[PDB]
């Protein structure tokens, strides 16, 4: 793990680097003297093609590249609800405090979650219990309404040896599982690579209508919990308002709103307004059921793709707990245009109208991650993701 | 013998080194399986080989053997009524020898039956001096076709001995004394398919073929020795057109090349033609037909082979003094194989990826069609009429296969999907289509019929062209504006379209119209228009004329179903038109 | 390590991988990639030169590393383990069971490319299949052994039409029921679940084999999926004597996966970036249909595809139509009018209808009334169009009749319902009722002997 | 110096390799394997390669066994007063079975631009004999005045009538018609030939006849 690459090409968001033969496709890396964050997407001999998620101005050949050895991932655990993240899940308020700036620097490495925050873990499973992926060992009352259920990670199977209720950070071992490989310690946090769909037992038919409170939708063009809806329209037609309306009023448990390549003020609008909208029955604000992912039009273009996968993975994580989730992607054209931009810089053979030939399957794979499911776990709980997507055709 | 070594396999392309003793166009047995291929490029000891069979399971290090001979056809008794694959392997014997219903690979099969006995009738006296193309005898191969045994190219001398008898195509039947010693001849000659068989002289193709398809023979005729293309979208009727011509045209022999199309279509021909028998004659269409089949899912490079195998067999029978029709369905599939190999060879691509030599390959093929004086002292004439389907993507005739074809052929039967979608078949667009033989054919028809046929054709097309103008006027100003004369023009145009142009290939009588019946059908259609126009001038009204002629216009519409033996019923309609109109105007 | 493993991966680009220092590798050979986590991925040799090989990976190249990943060449092409026990079972796109059923020991392994039927060994398809759908049985007749696709569009009910065909299809003789082989290619869970539920509700699941590649499965696996399905089908048909109905959807996803590979290989494109060999590649699937002399079974194909932007000139419907034996076209205009099934007969076609219909097969009036209905409907639609631009007053009295004919033809003849199963006799009788709207003198396609016998 | 180095053939175009001293627009000759001669023109010349267009097309040309000869001058027309009364094809070759023209000189068929200072402005009446032209749209000596027509319209008859009747009132026996037919049908060609011959207009005319059945790149040369 000591290999250090050397940049040989910089073209906007595309960086090429030699001496990268020990790194894996889809591994994250730190690019240049500044260590901006990027992802390896192609390998030719010892030369990596890197898609960079930050501004590359001022970087040139001869500078080092270091692989982190890990794919683009999210941190999943207490501390995620009510946050606003950038496209690669860096918390934007912490970003502002750590850099002491109102503007977005680069090369800043920030954990997604607060690893020093103290949480009360309530153990609900008994020692000696056989467990597999998805089984719930306990929970954290992250909000008054939303119980953050602590699930056994995918890949872990065995017998609960020791478990305890108490006050912990998300880095402290809370449970020991005895597996065939040996003893394994579990924390309140699990990591997941955002390009891989979180596994389920099976999909179910999405057949319960969502109440949006928008008459034309609920009456003539209704969407179900676990369904998917496209909202294509010219500029100014009202796509963003429709998505905000649904984010505000739909009868789901959680909302993930992905601002993908749109206006900064629109995300500011949501962090300003959602804490002020209080449900009369519970006394909880809308912000207490919402996760925001922001990568504005003038933020790094390749991070538009990251923002989509970061949002859908977070939605899948809460789905796995048995919740109904809505994910809003405003707008998926900006993600597609990121793919077209990189495709051209890679000098690929074009698909339709300049988009890469894999545009269709990337879109299909994204929407197949939405749906109503039986989650993994012996309780066979059900959850759903309803996907609402803006499209912005020329 | 030198043994080569495979260094590269990429689909139908194989590269092999240690081939310095081989040359371009040599056939090869490739790999452990010995699949059949042809050298298409030679660089030092490295051959580029175009494999005519599936290459799955072949890789570098395997042997390659050149046979030292070019891709060739066997030409002799036993060729008529066969169905070959693209490199002239008989498909029935392929099944029997492999004992399989599916196509294996590496199977070497002689094209003809080398053990069948044939009766050779010698027709030339010993001591006669002979050269290429001279006929020394014949074999009655089918009831329809007499197979003439010709002195092969490259032979010249004196007939030392010859006699009639029963022989196989391997038995020496004749000894010729040449300057280079005694040479023996069999009933079989071989010929490399990439070389046109030599001729004495090319002639103008000026005898119109009777296809029996009314729109073609009348308005867009092809001559014996001519070249026509039929481009059209899928479903428009290209294959039906070629089957109709293969069934009914007045040529001596038909060669049908199924180039990269459906397997069931070849199955259909090989099963139906033995059953299409004139009752008096007792002869089936299969007794004048040769079929070459390389279906769409058969080896792609064998599409090219099938084209050259077909045209060479056509040339061989042309050289005997016969008129031959060769149908290529479809030349776009051949062009796709050239594009595939060009890419594997990493050549610079042309338009839409086709190689730059695409146009010249097509030209070279059509240069082999034509009416000729064949070699030999009798200076007999023969001809090859090339009918080729083109299958342009989306029906776009501006694509390269169509445009390069139209640069060299003389006849364009442009099929139209909107005509196909109102069940107007053949779907030939009578405005866009053309025949550059039209003027000469019209003069020929006038002479052979001793009738003014060319003026009827010109008048028919004039009416159709006016209909196009009138139709545009109808949308712009409405149907009501048209004068009674204009409405009459639309009625006669509609009569040409529905009573003459439209022709159902699946009807027992409509499927074929003799030259004589075409003349009578077109005359009565035009006679109605002329007599009706005469009535109008005498003061009758278009609606009054229409109402008074229901019965006779119905006879016109059904004259296409009149038997060939009963043509007098069509010409009697002429008298009925004149008397009915005479009554109407007399009121 | 039974098979030699190579750590000589030298290039990883999308689904493509280059491997150096190899020997004995063959074109189209099956390969396995072993990764450090122990995951096994499969692939196929796309070309071999000297000691180098280019391979396409079915499951993608994510996580692959030159040191961590080993490549082993299996010495044979991709095969399907076939067995009669596959009936009633559900597999993924590579032919691995996914229904949690009992393990299956294959009778034998068959190259999924199969082989070409010798054209002279074919039996020409001519057995009328009564689908019970009039727009098909009468005007675009399906026969046993045909390949007849449905051309559709996004949001259109092509899955309902296909399931109705599978539900209602039967030859008029005493033959056994169809065995159904279903291939899902890139489709959504809900699209696939529609077929599953229909197959279970009728019991057809018990005589069905299913190969499921869904939109969450790797896109390059789509290329093997229909070859897996057609290999099972040909095995059941020609080795076991079954009549097999193959339903494959969506072929547009198949061609888009082909284009993904083609583009990554930097092949020179045909139209719209699709590979120049798209026609030939599609033909290696659709020509695996038909009947063979001396064999009892058969393979009938109903491929399904969505026309991109409803454009029939797109390379995918265009080249498919150049291969298949007709097509059944659904339109959004008819679908918004509530016509079920929304078949537009005018651009639809069946190429095998002549020998499958008539006296002794359906009835003597079949061909003539088909041709007359089609011509009248074409004229009627044209009249309707003119009434839209110029108003109803512009039409002539005869064209007013044809416009009314076309309306009743769509509303009462084509629009029959997805759960209506009409006999061919009822279909032909309904045709004569519509033809009775027209003046008898307009029926030029029908001879008088038929008119006198059937016309009311 | 004959080159056996034809590289490729694309439609009417041909590529020639290992050439030296070749000029843009130079006339070339292709000696085919059957021995016939096809003329052509250099469209592009770079390094040791030349790109040429063949007026009669490339069909029937086996390029490996055919040779190319570069002639050291542009395509020219051998002009003579004896061309009056003669019918030529699209490439200037006799079409009336009459003797070969003995030229007074050879002229580059591109011609040269008239110096605007040396131009005289069009002047004086040309009587076409057609009222609608002569009165309302008068043709003047030195003018360019086209006919815009359509397929099926009788521009054929109008062209023949003007050729037949055009005259200057000012001068005697110094009026000549040059008629160029471009892609016309055989029947159209028949019509023009008989009209000129039967009225005697041929005896004051020069005709260059390119027909639809002729190779189409001949049409580039015909009007020039
Ligand atoms: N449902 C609605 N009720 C009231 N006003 C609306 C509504 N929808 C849209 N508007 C108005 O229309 C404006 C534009 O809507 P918006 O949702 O921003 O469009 P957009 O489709 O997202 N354009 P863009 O972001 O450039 O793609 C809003 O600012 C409102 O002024
Ligand atoms: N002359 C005809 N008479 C009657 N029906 C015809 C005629 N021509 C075509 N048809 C009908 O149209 C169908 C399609 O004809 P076909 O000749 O197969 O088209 P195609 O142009 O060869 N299509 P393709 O092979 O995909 O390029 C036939 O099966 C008939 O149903
Ligand atoms: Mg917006
Ligand atoms: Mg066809």
């Amino acid at each position: 793990g000591m290999q250090i690459g050397k940049i040989i090409k910089v073209s906007g968001p595309l960086v090429m680097a030699e001496n990268m033969s020990e790194a894996s496709i889809q591994d994250m890396c730190l690019v240049g003297d500044l260590g901006v964050i990027g992802e390896i997407i192609e390998m030719r001999q010892d030369v990596a093609s890197i898609q960079v998620y930050e501004e590359t101005s001022g970087i040139g050949p001869g500078e080092p590249v270091r692989s982190t050895g890990e794919a683009l991932s999210v941190e999943l655990g207490p501390g995620i609800i009510s946050q606003m993240f950038d496209g690669i899940q860096r918390p934007l308020d912490t970003f502002m405090e750590v850099t002491q700036s109102n503007f977005l620097g680069r090369g800043v490495q920030l954990p997604a979650l607060d690893h020093e925050k103290q949480w009360w873990f309530e153990a609900t499973i008994e020692e000696g219990t056989e467990v597999s992926a998805g089984d719930i060992i306990g929970y954290v009352d992250e909000t008054k309404i939303i119980q953050h259920k602590i699930m056994v990670p995918n890949g872990i199977k065995g017998t609960v040896q020791k478990i305890e209720s108490g006050s912990f950070t998300i880095d402290d071992p809370i449970c020991v599982i005895e597996t065939e490989q040996g003893l394994k310690e579990l924390t309140m946090m699990q990591k997941w690579p955002v390009r891989r769909g979180r596994p389920i037992k099976q999909k179910l038919n999405p057949d319960v209508p969502m109440i949006t409170g928008q008459r034309v939708i609920d009456t003539f063009f209704p969407v179900t919990k676990g369904g998917a809806a496209a909202v294509p329209g010219p500029f100014g037609a009202g796509k963003t308002v429709v998505q905000h309306q649904i984010a505000k009023w739909s009868d789901v448990d959680l909302v993930v709103y992905v601002g993908c390549g749109e206006r900064g003020n629109e995300m500011t609008d949501v962090v300003n307004e959602f804490p002020e909208l209080i449900d009369p029955n519970t006394g909880e604000s809308l912000m207490e059921r919402t996760v925001l992912i922001a990568n504005t039009s003038n933020m790094p273009v390749a991070a538009r793709e990251a923002s989509i996968y970061t949002g859908i993975t977070i939605a899948e994580y809460f789905r796995d707990m048995g919740y109904d989730v809505a994910i809003m992607a405003d707008s998926t054209s900006r993600w597609a245009e990121a793919l077209r931009e990189m495709s051209g810089r890679l000098e690929e053979m074009p698909g339709d109208e300049g988009y890469p030939a894999y545009l269709g399957s990337r879109l299909a794979e994204y929407y197949e991650r939405s749906g109503r499911v039986i989650a993994l776990g012996s309780d066979q709980r059900e959850g759903s993701i309803t996907a609402i997507s803006a499209v912005s055709p020329s | 013998m030198q043994i080569g070594k495979i260094i590269k396999v990429s689909g139908p392309l194989v590269m092999a080194e240690n081939m310095s003793e081989a040359s371009i166009q040599d056939m090869c047995l490739v790999g452990d399986l010995g699949v059949i291929g042809e050298i298409i490029e030679m660089r030092q000891d490295v051959a580029s080989i175009q494999v005519y069979e599936e290459t799955s399971g072949i890789g570098p290090g395997e042997p390659v053997r050149s046979t030292g001979e070019a891709l060739s056809v066997e030409l002799g008794p036993g060729i008529i009524s066969q169905m070959f694959d693209g490199i002239q392997r008989p498909l029935d014997t392929f099944m029997e020898v492999t004992q399989s219903n599916f196509l294996g690979r590496g199977v070497q099969l002689p094209a003809l039956d080398h053990e069948k006995q044939w009766w050779f009738e010698a027709t030339i006296e010993e001591g006669t001096e002979v050269s290429a193309g001279d006929i020394i005898g014949y074999v009655d191969e089918t009831k329809i076709i007499q197979h003439k045994i010709m002195v092969p190219n490259g032979i010249k001398g004196t007939v030392q001995k010859i006699e009639s008898g029963s022989f196989t195509i391997d038995d020496p039947i004749c000894v010729i004394e040449t300057e280079q010693g005694l040479k023996e001849l069999t009933m079989m000659q071989k010929w490399p398919v990439r070389r046109g068989r030599p001729i004495k002289q090319k002639l103008n193709p000026d005898v119109p073929m009777i296809t029996g398809q009314r729109v073609i023979d009348t308005f867009f005729p092809v001559t014996k020795g001519g070249a026509a293309a039929v481009p059209g979208p899928f479903g428009a009727g290209k294959t039906v057109v070629q089957h109709q011509i293969a069934k009914w045209s007045d040529v001596d022999l038909v060669v049908y090349v199924g180039c990269g199309e459906r397997g069931n279509e070849m199955t259909d021909v090989v099963n139906e033609f033995p059953e299409l028998i004139d009752p008096n004659t007792g002869e089936s269409l299969m007794e004048r037909t040769v079929l070459i089949a390389n279906t769409s899912n058969m080896p792609v490079a064998a599409r090219e082979a099938s084209i050259y195998t077909g045209i060479t067999i056509a040339e061989y029978f042309r050289d005997m003094g016969y008129d031959v029709a060769i149908m290529a369905d479809s030349t776009s599939r051949w062009a796709e194989a050239l594009r595939e190999m060009s890419g594997r060879l990493e050549e610079m691509p042309g338009d839409e990826g086709y190689p730059a030599y695409l146009g010249s390959r097509l030209a070279e093929y059509y240069e082999r069609s034509g009416r000729v004086i064949a070699l030999g002292s009798d200076q007999r004439e023969g001809s090859i009429t090339a009918i080729s389907a083109v299958s342009p993507s989306g029906g776009d005739i501006s694509e390269p296969v169509t445009q390069n074809t139209l640069r060299v052929v003389k006849v364009f039967w442009g099929l139209d999907s909107s005509l196909a979608q109102k069940r107007h078949f053949p779907s030939i667009n009578w405005i866009q289509s053309y025949s550059l033989y039209s003027t000469e054919v019209g003069r020929y028809m006038d002479q052979i019929l001793q009738q003014d046929w060319s003026d009827m054709v010109t008048e028919g097309m004039r009416i159709l062209q006016e209909e196009e103008q009138l139709n545009e006027i109808v949308r712009l100003v409405g149907i009501d504006s048209l004068s009674d004369n204009d409405r009459l023009t639309l009625e006669v145009a509609k009569s040409i379209r529905e009573d003459y142009l439209q022709q159902n290939a699946f009807d027992d009588v409509d499927t074929f119209t003799s030259r004589e019946k075409q003349f009578n059908m077109l005359k009565v259609i035009l006679t109605f228009g002329k007599e009706a126009r005469k009535a109008l001038s005498l003061g009758a009204y278009f609606n009054e004329i229409m109402e008074g002629t229901v019965a006779v216009r119905e006879r016109i519409s059904r004259s296409k179903y009149i038997p060939e033996e009963e043509l007098a019923k069509i010409s009697s309609i002429n008298e009925e038109i004149k008397e009915t109109i005479q009554l109407i105007v007399s009121e | 390590g039974m098979i030699k493993e190579y750590r000589t991966i030298k290039e990883v680009v999308g689904p493509l991988m280059a491997v150096e220092k190899v020997s004995g590798v063959k074109y189209e050979e099956l390969i396995e990639v072993r990764m450090q986590n122990g995951e096994i991925r499969r692939g196929q040799v796309l070309e071999v030169q000297e000691d180098k090989a280019m391979v396409q990976i079915f499951e993608g190249t994510s996580g692959i590393n030159y040191k961590n990943s080993s490549v082993r060449f299996l010495g044979h092409p991709l095969q399907l383990g076939v067995s009669e026990d596959m009936i009633g079972r559900v597999f993924d796109g590579l032919g691995r069971p996914k229904d949690n059923g009992p393990e299956i020991l294959p009778e034998k392994y068959l190259d999924i490319n199969g082989e070409v039927i010798n054209p002279i060994a074919r039996d020409y398809p001519d057995e009328f299949i009564q689908t019970g759908i009039s727009a098909i049985d009468h005007l675009n007749t399906l026969v046993r052994g045909q390949k007849l696709p449905v051309f559709s569009g996004s949001g259109l009910p092509h899955k309902e039409l296909a399931a109705q065909i599978a539900r209602q299809a039967t030859v008029l003789d005493s033959s056994d029921d169809f065995a159904v082989v279903f291939a899902a290619i890139g489709i959504t869970f809900e699209e696939a679940e529609f077929f599953m539920e229909d197959f279970r509700q009728t019991g057809a699941i018990d005589r069905s084999v299913m190969f499921m590649n869904l939109a969450n499965d790797p896109a390059i696996e789509r290329i093997a999926t229909p070859r897996m399905a057609l290999t099972a089908a040909e095995y059941l048909a020609y080795e076991k004597g079954m009549h097999v109905l193959v339903i494959m959807t969506d072929m547009t996803n198949y061609a888009e996966a082909l284009r993904e590979i083609s583009a990554a290989r930097r092949e020179v494109p045909g139209r719209r970036g699709y590979p120049g060999y798209l026609y030939t590649n599609l033909a290696t699937l659709f020509e695996r249909a038909g009947r063979i002399r001396g064999l009892k079974g058969s393979v009938t194909q109903i491929p399904i595809l969505t026309m991109p932007e409803d454009d029939k000139t797109h390379p995918i419907p265009d080249l498919t139509g150049y291969i298949t034996e007709g097509q059944i076209i659904l339109t959004r205009e008819l679908y918004k009018s509530g016509i079920q099934p929304p078949i537009d007969v005018l651009p639809s076609l069946s190429r095998l209808k002549d020998k499958g219909t008539g006296a002794g097969k359906t009835r003597e009036d079949h061909a003539a009334t088909m041709n007359q209905l089609f011509a009248a409907y074409a004229q009627g639609k044209q009249a309707k169009e003119l009434a839209v631009v110029l108003g109803e007053s512009a039409l002539s009295d005869i064209d007013k009749i044809y416009a009314k004919f076309a309306e009743r033809f769509e509303n009462e003849y084509v629009n029959q319902g997805f759960y209506t199963n009409r006999t061919i006799t009822e279909t032909l009788d309904l045709g004569w009722e519509l033809l009775a709207m027209l003046p008898r003198t307009e029926l030029k396609r029908i001879k008088d002997d038929l008119l006198d016998k059937y016309l009311p």
